């Protein structure tokens, strides 16, 4: 959590000075780390998708009903 | 209405006529379009009785 | 982890029939408890059919059993809604039990009385504090005196509104004894667990997880369960514990019933979760939507089609609903005849689309039934069973004259085809729901054929009289030499000629009864006469033939 | 007359001239969006005045602020093009400036201490485009007109339907911008309540106490005062002779003479002027009449010092000697009699049990939030800030405007925040109305509501970021130092423009714009949505709301809105509808002086509609004079009624004024029903373009407008000669009267071939003018996917009979014959997406291989060595598009396949296959591929392909720029030279580089070659550099998603030809289905040449209640007529003198035309190019409302040399017989919806299922089962049907043993089901429990 905030917090005057999304490439380079924990920290700080988001923008059909069951066999390779 | 149309849809209408006509159309429209919704209610209550 | 939400120790493995560190391999070692990470070895749907529990350290108030009307907890203890809410959420104390004349059961003090009471007597002013409070008082009451109380007080007086409130609550007394009920149990200590299973946590496509708001609930409630312990176990303060302990009744009310006698609690982004209350009494909620009517394997929807090309009990599909659905039936029949070598090929060779596939599929598609269905259904016509024929053009034809039944004009609607497996399904939807077999509404006994088609207009206009010009001033032998005179291009339908109409009428028996005689009409209406079997009268058609009159 | 109407020219049948100018369709769009952006200092408008509402900001502590000067707009990152492929959001950096001003503690107004500026970026803006468009991560996003009401006080009236006795109650709630509503209602115990944001119902005078006002200020502001005067024996009052209106007289009025009004008797008229004129001053009443009133005012006691008695007390005997006693002889009594008056205000004061200010704060602070000791200062922090704060309430200069004009008040200008005696006044019209003097205010009032668009959106949302931004500002002012804390650490463009996306891409009004034709983008940006944020629901709506009102004349379209539960609420504006500066609907009107129809014109909105007078466009015009007919009909407040020529105020532009284009496109709409009319307009603007786009031959005059104003076609903004003409690019030499001296005069424009949006069709831009022929301002030089030349081609002309068949028209359907396939008629192009994703495991790292286990050359012979298809090659459903694999670890496997290995002895390497394959039924080809990958992956020798071959598509029009530029700098020194000196032999020879080498005299020319140099050595740096910054933009747009390595998209192109289950309909709402396609042999056909193709169906048309497509067929006949005899014409080489009669005398036959032909002044080659035009016959138009008669549809058939009737007998193309009565055979456009039957046909039998319930998914893309509702599980039991009924719900639902097993018996021939438990029932069983309820397997 904490490098998470230090990471957001270098962003944040970055994009300030720029005005662009802060490159992974740039960040690591102020860091003084590589590139791959920089880039792991990205994609493991992410909020978790709700289950009950609608997935349009009419409010009839929500995300109850939308993702495959792939863990279970199928009748075809069990026959 | 007091005033009713005189014309028909074979000589052509006004666009008087037509403006007074279509609030009525589309009322009628948009009664048997929710009334639809209340017959299923019924029909369900209906079954849901007997 | 060893100790989470939906852990492999306590609800079983994760994957099928594998161990959480993946050292449990070879599926013959099963009930075999790891030294290491301690999972039973077992299959996946076990995590379907199992539960867990929860250790409160303070006991609470089921929210459903007094909110709900007519508040069958006022009721049992005689007691009113606002006074169990301002007791049950530490706004007011109340007594169990007193043994001095001061006071009785039932009983409500506040903060200050209850100062101004203390400080007077001492280890007999029995009180505590909401939910502890109100499962003392359901353990020391007794049902049998009060049920007698009521009894002997119901033959003294009869006032309508008082009788009716002792009466029934009378009746919840004596269902909750011979039910077999015990009132300690409407308190709540250890709560049930939802099944992982039926609150997955699976990464989505888009390489995010999606998480569940009953994950979320069940987080907040353990989460205030560990404080409450902590609190409890380093002596907290008076109101760090009375809050705490509102804090915790919440968190059970917004599990079982979210935001229904308050706010309701603030969701992810904008919108609040939803509890098992809104699963069950709502209207996307699992009743109405995986009970009653749900998706069904072995389907279809397709467009409609404007064209007879069958009989009346047969409708036409393309090749690819049976190429989609009769694929178990080919494999199995391939299988039969020995065409395919295995299952796997057969997939292959049915993917190729080769001749022997569809020459297979034409005998699978042979005298077998199928349902079709219009949505919505509202009456009996709505649900039918055909036969269908392989055509080309993917848009599943319908027959002319179910119009009327399945109430869909041909504007553009979509059908659903739906495909019967066994045996005795196919037998009760070929007997019963076959449109031969049910020609009549299930509203009256007149037939639900009343048709549409200016087609059938210009029969009535067959059935019409014109002008006296060419082709008027003969007479005819039968209907046969009208329908040749009309078809070799000689005369219209309407010329007023004699037609030697041979008519058939049924005897008191049952037979036949045959007499011939001239009749004045034209050629039209002998035409339609001929048309006409044999087992009806011609007086019938003598007239002109227009809606009720096909009708009758 | 431009070019594009000489290139062809529409037949008016315009009765009435046209005067006006027609407006642009999309211009509120433009328009906000400038007034949201444009610089305006005094101007209140967008960012300024929410940065002078907002800043100057002030803190707790006052010693420093941050005050705003001015804001910049950067420049276009990248262009619309490339955001478009790409994916970014189009948009432009913010910077504002802002200055640091901290005061001194010491000193009283010491501001030298720290004065600071700095530029701070707040976040990105997306822009908009010439069309409209919002690229949102690279999608073409559109905010539409949200409808809701105008901030102010609306009096409305309770009508029944909720009551206790069924008396008429009144309320008045007032609608403020951003704040909490007040409800002034009239309970039926006739009081007057108040709530605030619908919390508790309060008493009418504690607003009032709490405002520093007391009982007797309350009685005075509302009733009035009544003097009575007593010399100890009488009771004498000022009574005024027009306040007797309604008063039963109890005794006998005496005033100075005799018996004036008898005891009984009621005051009348005349005893009221008789009195009057009397000039009554004093009359002694008894005591009776005064001892039942109310005081006004507090007389307090001289002798003791208490109050004898306070205000709002009956009087009685007691009080009245008490009051004699202590010398209070000018008693002031309120007047309460009848009707005129209420004592309501009495009876609240009665109710309220509130004494002073400090108990109505008090009350007001427990009623807001409950639960909480009240305290006297933060009761009056929250009631000072609740309504009496600016920068919290204040709603607008309109809604001040509305507030001014709803009181009747003479200034429209005034302060944000409400006043002390804005109440007052609010209250005493509320009473006033009550009372029964003012009306009640009508909702469906175009006056009372109003339009919100893109620039009051986006100032809504830049509003709640700016909140949110000072917000944390001051969090982090009152701790954070004021030395070393610079302006750009504090302010965070986080906040803003995570709320600038989240209104970009998930508002409701953010809807993905229908692109099927330019018809449905204008439709769809010139909407009205009332549904969304701030207005009602889909819900709430009722049928009092959705009704349209008299005053939509002009303003809103009643014929062009979704069907559904949306009817009545997102309708269409009006074609000549605008809107102002205040956010009202105005039509442009024309003044009518006496009967004079002048040239003014003034807007006026619907509160000024329903005060004048207005005529309908139908009046004659006697060549620019009076009226011919006396009694003319007009409209007035909602009623029509024949007025004189004095009586008219205004009059209407034309008939087109009230449907909007969409809707009025019909060629004939007054001869169709509304609901037909609507279905047309859903049918027309949901229409698909075909492949060979011609032009409609009925039609209306506006098509050009409509076809200039989409932006999808080549609009020329300057006009000259086009030099060179190809598929994608076209230059233009502009000519030198607008060539600007310092820019060159030559314009590219590059035709966008082949779009990609939300709607995937054919999406082109194809050039349509040749070599040498000049163009000039508004021009069309090249069309769009669905424009003909200067005209909006929807659809596709056929021939269309009306006649029944043997089955094929049997329920309004459409019959189509086999010339239809076969000519590539009614034939679009399908563009489906499919991209392959390339993610790592937490195993092992993506790779791309093109090799793939399992796989033979028949799969990979059309794969690079990369595992890309080839650009250019036709695949089929079921082929591997991108070679994918993943690394597989330890997987275990059964005995089976382990002995089978052991068998086999094959190497089975763990490698899962994951590639992308193509959807059943899919047969097309590939146009382009897109590789993107990010800035740490490689490009692996593959997107370096693409990458070489999109920079030799470029470098083209620069490349072309650059040579022209150098050729006219060449030519250029080649003058000078020859000015200088004689040059002529020794400069063709020499090399173009080697002219800056020459050395010549020393003089004046010397400088100007120098000068010519150095302007080539500029623009050949300007072209560096232009490269260096496309090479920048290039490399720097390698953006792609977190945890994700490479994208490859594939954009797979399928004809998808016209075959038999796709929906077709017309402009009049014929809407169907293909039946069946019969040859062209099996069809009718006419006597001499021109066959059926379209045989549609008789039954529905004449009960419809339309004759519509009769007319449109009879027109068609007449247009197809005058084609043909055209072509005959022209087919031979006679004389062009006689083609030129000949087209004359065809354009001259209406008997009062709008717009004359000039054809004499027009050349040979001109006469010919029309010739060419209408060989596929002449467009005929017609405006709204305004059709041609069944007369001159007979003369038009008469001249074409066609019989008068328009019906005609046909042939059977399959036993040859003749008919009884003809047949209405003609041309007609019809047109398609995308309806496709490959995309609306899906079944399936096994796959996929959900997790919860283990069921089917539900849809196309979803790819699961269908769903079995309660309706089929009733009518399943209303039969005798009991096993279909259990093998649809449970063994083929959510039971896996019950489907396995059926499956297992199913492929081995045994038919049988074995019914078992259904997983649902277990499901619901352990959510019953999880609740704490026992039901543990009851058996038997």
């Amino acid at each position: 959590i904490e490098t998470i905030n230090k990471l957001n917090r270098i962003s944040r005057q970055m994009l300030q000075e720029m005005g662009r999304e802060p490159t992974p490439e740039e960040l690591a380079e102020r860091m003084l780390m590589p590139e791959d924990k920089i880039r792991k920290v990205l994609k493991i700080a992410k909020e978790p998708i709700s289950m009950e988001t609608p997935i349009g923008d009419d409010e009839d059909s929500h995300l109850g009903d939308f993702i495959e069951d792939t863990t279970l066999e199928l009748p075809l390779d069990s026959a | 209405i007091e005033t009713p149309i005189t014309a028909n849809f074979r000589e052509g209408l006004n666009v008087l006529q037509y403006f007074i006509s279509t609030h009525g159309a589309r009322k009628g429209l948009a009664d048997t379009a929710l009334k639809t919704a209340n017959s299923g209610y019924l029909t369900r209550r209906l079954v849901d009785v007997a | 982890e060893r100790d989470g939400l939906f852990c492999a120790r306590i609800f079983g493995p994760v994957k099928d029939y594998e161990c959480l560190c993946g050292k449990y391999k070879r599926l013959k070692h099963r009930g075999v408890i790891c030294e290491k990470c301690g999972v039973e070895v077992t299959q996946t749907k076990v995590r379907r059919e199992r539960m867990g529990h929860i250790e409160l350290a303070s006991p609470t108030a089921h929210i459903w059993f007094l909110k709900s009307l007519p508040s069958r907890i006022g009721l049992l203890l005689d007691m009113p809604l606002r006074d169990i809410e301002r007791v049950l959420y530490f706004e007011s104390y109340v007594v169990i039990e007193g043994g001095m004349t001061n006071l009785e059961r039932q009983q409500i003090l506040t903060e200050e009385q209850y100062l101004d009471a203390l400080e007077e007597f001492g280890d007999e002013f029995d009180a505590k504090m909401g939910a502890e409070a109100i499962q003392a008082l359901l353990k020391s009451m007794d049902l049998e005196q009060e049920c007698e109380q009521l009894r002997e007080e119901l033959n003294e007086t009869n006032s309508e509104t008082k009788r009716k409130k002792l009466t029934k609550r009378i009746k919840l007394l004596e269902a909750f004894v011979q039910s077999g009920n015990k009132p300690e149990w409407m308190i709540l200590t250890v709560l049930p667990v939802l099944p992982p299973d039926l609150r997955p946590l699976v990464p989505l496509d888009g390489g995010r997880f999606a998480t569940s708001d009953l994950n979320d609930l069940y987080r907040r409630v353990i989460n205030r369960n560990n404080r409450l312990k902590r609190l409890l176990d380093l002596a907290a303060p008076d109101i760090i514990v009375r809050n705490e302990k509102r804090m915790l009744q919440e968190a059970v009310d917004a599990l079982l019933d979210n935001g229904r006698r308050g706010r309701a609690i603030t969701g992810s982004n904008k919108r609040p979760l939803k509890s098992l209350a809104d699963m069950i009494k709502g209207k996307q909620g699992r009743f109405r939507q995986n009970l009653l009517g749900k998706r069904v394997d072995y389907s279809g929807r397709s467009v409609i089609t404007v064209g007879p090309y069958l009989r009346l009990h047969q409708c036409g599909l393309p090749k690819k609903m049976a190429l989609e659905l009769f694929k178990p039936f080919i494999y199995g029949k391939l299988e039969l005849r020995g065409l395919a070598t295995t299952i796997k090929a057969a997939k292959k060779m049915v993917e190729r689309e080769e001749a022997v596939v569809w020459d297979i599929l034409d005998e699978v598609i042979r005298e077998h039934p199928v349902l079709l269905n219009r949505a919505p259904t509202l009456h009996r016509l709505g649900i039918q069973a055909f036969e269908p024929v392989l055509i080309e053009g993917k848009a599943i034809q319908l027959h002319p004259l179910v119009c009327a039944a399945y109430n869909a004009d041909f504007d553009g609607d979509q059908m659903a085809v739906h495909v019967p497996l066994t045996l005795e399904a196919q037998l009760e939807a070929r007997a019963l729901m076959m449109s031969t077999n049910n020609i009549l509404s299930p509203a009256n006994g007149e037939p639900i054929i009343v048709p549409s088609q200016d087609v059938v207009l210009g029969l009535y206009y067959m059935t019409r009289d014109c002008v006296n010009a060419k082709g008027e001033g003969m007479v005819l032998t039968g209907p046969k030499e009208a329908e040749r005179l009309y078809r070799s291009g000689l005369a219209s339908l309407h010329a007023r000629v004699k037609v030697r109409i041979t008519e058939y009428e049924k005897d008191a028996n049952g037979e036949l009864v045959a007499k011939t005689s001239l009749k004045d009409t034209t050629v039209g209406r002998a035409i339609l006469w001929m048309i006409v079997p044999k087992g009806l009268p011609y007086s019938i058609v003598n007239q002109a033939l227009g809606k009720k009159a096909i009708s009758k | 007359y431009s070019y594009t109407e000489k290139k062809r020219i529409r037949k008016d049948f315009g009765k009435r001239p046209q005067v006006l100018d027609v407006p642009y369709l999309l211009s509120i769009q433009l328009d906000s969006f400038q007034k949201f952006i444009e610089q305006d200092p005094e101007g209140q408008y967008g960012l300024e005045a929410a940065f002078r509402s907002v800043f100057p900001i002030q803190s707790y502590s006052g010693n420093s602020e941050l005050q705003y000067v001015s804001y910049r707009l950067g420049e276009p990152v990248f262009d619309v093009q490339e955001c478009q492929i790409r994916g970014v959001t189009y948009s432009a950096p913010l910077r504002v400036k802002l200055r640091l001003v901290i005061y001194e503690r010491e000193a009283p107004e010491g501001t030298v201490k720290d004065i600071k500026e700095q530029e701070v970026y707040m976040g990105e803006i997306p822009l908009m485009t010439d069309n409209g468009t919002f690229v949102i991560n690279g999608t073409e996003r559109v905010i539409v007109s949200q409808l809701h009401r105008s901030p102010g006080v609306f009096f409305d009236s309770d009508k029944g339907k909720t009551h206790s006795s069924g008396k008429v109650l009144y309320n008045a709630r007032i609608i403020p911008y951003r704040g909490s509503w007040l409800d002034f209602e009239f309970d039926p115990k006739d009081n007057l309540f108040v709530r605030i944001d619908r919390r508790r119902k309060l008493p009418a005078t504690i607003i009032l106490r709490a405002l520093n006002y007391t009982t007797e200020q309350i009685l005075d502001l509302f009733f009035e005062k009544v003097i009575f005067e007593i010399r100890d024996n009488k009771l004498q009052m000022e009574l005024v002779p027009e306040r007797l209106r309604g008063e039963t007289a109890s005794f006998d009025i005496e005033a100075n003479g005799k018996v004036y009004v008898e005891k009984g008797r009621r005051i009348t008229a005349r005893h009221i002027r008789q009195l009057e004129k009397d000039d009554v001053k004093l009359i002694e009443v008894p005591v009776e009449y005064i001892a039942g009133k109310v005081v006004a005012k507090d007389y307090i006691d001289e002798s003791t010092g208490e109050l004898i008695c306070a205000a709002n007390m009956e009087l009685s005997l007691d009080l009245l000697a008490k009051l004699s006693q202590s010398g209070h002889k000018r008693i002031e009594t309120l007047f309460t009699n009848d009707l005129d008056h209420g004592p309501y205000i009495s009876e609240t004061l009665r109710v309220d049990p509130t004494n002073d200010r400090l108990s109505a704060l008090v009350e007001i602070y427990r009623m807001m939030r409950p639960g909480e000791p009240p305290t006297r200062e933060a009761a009056e922090s929250l009631f000072e800030n609740l309504f009496f704060s600016e920068d919290r309430y204040d709603l607008s200069a309109v809604g001040r405007m509305k507030f001014n004009r709803s009181l009747l008040r003479e200034e429209i200008e005034g302060s944000g925040i409400l006043s002390k005696d804005d109440i007052i006044d609010v209250m005493k019209k509320l009473i006033d109305i009550r009372n029964g003097k003012g009306e009640v205010d009508d909702i469906d009032h175009l006056g009372n509501r109003r339009i919100r668009s893109v620039g009051e959106m986006a100032e809504n949302q830049f509003r709640v970021g700016l909140v949110r931004v000072e917000r944390a500002v001051k969090e982090r002012l009152s701790l954070g130092d004021l030395d070393t804390l610079m302006p750009q650490d504090m302010i965070n463009a986080k906040p803003i423009s995570a709320a600038v996306k989240e209104f970009f891409g998930s508002s409701q009004l953010s809807q993905f714009m229908d692109q099927n034709n330019p018809l449905s983008e204008i439709t769809h940006k010139r909407r009205i949505s009332a549904l969304g944020p701030g207005g009602l629901t889909r819900e709430r709506a009722g049928f009092e709301v959705r009704d349209v009102h008299p005053t939509h004349y002009g303003r809103v379209c009643p014929i062009e809105t979704p069907e559904g539960p949306n009817i009545g609420l997102i309708n269409s504006l009006s074609v000549y509808a605008q809107t102002n500066e205040y956010g009202f609907l105005e039509t442009p009107y024309r003044k009518v002086t006496d009967g004079v129809v002048t040239d003014e014109i003034h807007y006026l909105s619907a509160i000024e509609e329903g005060n004048y007078v207005i005529a309908q466009a139908n009046s004659n015009l006697d060549e620019e004079g009076h009226f011919v007919e006396d009694l003319v009909t007009c409209r007035s407040k909602g009623e029509s009624s024949l007025f004189s020529r004095d009586q008219v105020d205004y009059m209407d532009v034309s008939t087109q004024q009230v449907v909007s284009v969409g809707a009025s496109l019909i060629p004939f709409l007054e001869h169709d029903d509304a609901n037909r009319a609507l279905m047309g307009a859903n049918m027309q603007r949901q229409a698909v373009p075909t492949l060979r786009a011609d032009k409609p031959l009925v039609g209306t005059g506006m098509e050009r407008a409509v076809a200039v104003d989409s932006g999808v076609t080549a609009v020329a903004k300057r006009g000259g000669v086009v030099q060179y003409v190809d598929a994608s690019r076209i230059v233009i030499k502009v000519n030198e009267d607008e060539m600007y001296p310092g820019e060159a005069g030559i314009d590219i424009y590059n035709l966008t071939k082949y779009t990609r949006s939300n709607q995937n069709t054919c999406i082109n831009q194809m050039p349509c003018v040749s070599l040498g022929e000049p163009v000039e301002r508004g021009d069309v030089l090249a069309d769009g996917p669905s424009t003909d030349l200067g005209e909006l081609a929807l659809g596709q002309n056929m021939r269309v009979a009306f006649m029944p068949w043997n089955g094929y028209n049997f329920e309004d359907s459409i019959l189509v014959s086999e010339r239809v396939v076969q000519e590539d008629r009614f034939t679009t192009i399908h563009i489906q997406e499919l991209a392959c994703v390339s993610r790592d495991t937490k195993l092992g790292p993506e790779e791309i291989t093109a090799d793939i286990p399992n796989v033979g050359e028949a799969a990979l012979s059309k794969l690079d060595e990369s595992g890309i298809v080839y650009i250019g090659a036709e695949v089929t459903g079921g082929d591997i598009l991108v070679g994918k694999v993943t690394p597989k670890g330890e997987t275990q496997l059964t005995p089976e396949e382990k002995l089978l290995r052991a068998i086999f002895g094959e190497k089975a390497s763990d490698v899962k296959d994951s590639s992308l394959r193509v959807p059943n039924g899919v047969s097309g080809t590939v146009i382009d591929v897109q590789v993107f990958t990010r800035d740490g992956v490689e490009k692996d020798k593959r997107a370096l392909e693409i990458e070489e071959m999109q920079l030799k598509q470029a470098k083209k029009d620069l490349s072309e720029e650059l040579q022209i530029l150098e050729a006219g700098l060449f030519s250029r020194i080649r003058a000078v030279l020859v000015a200088g000196g004689v040059e002529a032999e020794k400069l063709d020879k020499l090399p173009r580089d080697r002219w800056l080498e020459l050395g010549l005299t020393d003089e004046e020319k010397q400088n100007q070659l120098e000068q010519l140099a150095e302007q080539y050595d500029e623009l050949k740096h300007e072209f560096e550099k232009k490269l260096e910054a496309k090479r920048r933009k290039i490399t720097q747009g390698d953006d792609l998603a977190p945890g994700v390595l490479k994208i490859v998209k594939v954009y797979l192109a399928v004809k998808r030809r016209i075959q038999p289950g796709d929906k077709m309909a017309g402009r009049h709402g014929n809407k169907g289905v293909i039946s069946k396609i019969n040859p062209i042999e099996d069809m009718p056909y006419d006597e001499n040449g021109t066959p059926v193709d379209i045989v549609l169906n008789p039954l529905g048309v004449p009960s419809r209640m339309n004759i519509g497509q009769i007319l449109e067929t009879h027109l068609g006949m007449a247009a197809k007529g005058i084609g043909d005899k055209i072509n005959a014409m022209l087919k031979q080489q006679q004389e062009v003198a006689k083609l030129r009669e000949f087209i004359q005398r065809a354009y001259d036959l209406g008997a009062d035309v709008r717009q004359k032909v000039d054809l004499s002044t027009f050349s040979d080659e001109e006469v010919m190019r029309l010739a060419e035009n209408l060989r596929k016959g002449m467009p005929i138009a017609t405006p709204v409302f305004d059709g041609a008669k069944e007369a001159e549809i007979k003369e038009l058939l008469k001249l074409g040399d066609l019989p008068t009737s328009g019906q005609i007998r046909l042939y059977d193309g399959r036993t040859g017989e003749q008919f009884e009565r003809p047949v209405t055979v003609g041309y007609m456009y019809m047109l398609k919806l995308n309806h496709l039957v490959d995309d609306k046909m899906h079944a399936r039998s096994t796959g996929s299922y959900s997790l919860v319930t283990q069921q089917p998914l539900g849809g196309k893309a979803q790819f699961g089962g269908q769903r079995f509702g309660e309706m089929e599980v009733w009518a399943l039991e209303a039969y005798g049907a009991a096993y279909t009924l259990q093998e649809m719900l449970t063994v083929k639902s959510d039971d896996v043993n019950g489907r396995t097993k059926m499956y297992k018996n199913i492929v081995d021939g045994n038919h049988q089901m074995e019914p078992g438990m259904p997983e649902s029932f277990n499901v619901l069983l352990k959510e019953i429990r999880s609740l704490g309820i026992n039901i543990e397997l009851e058996d038997e």
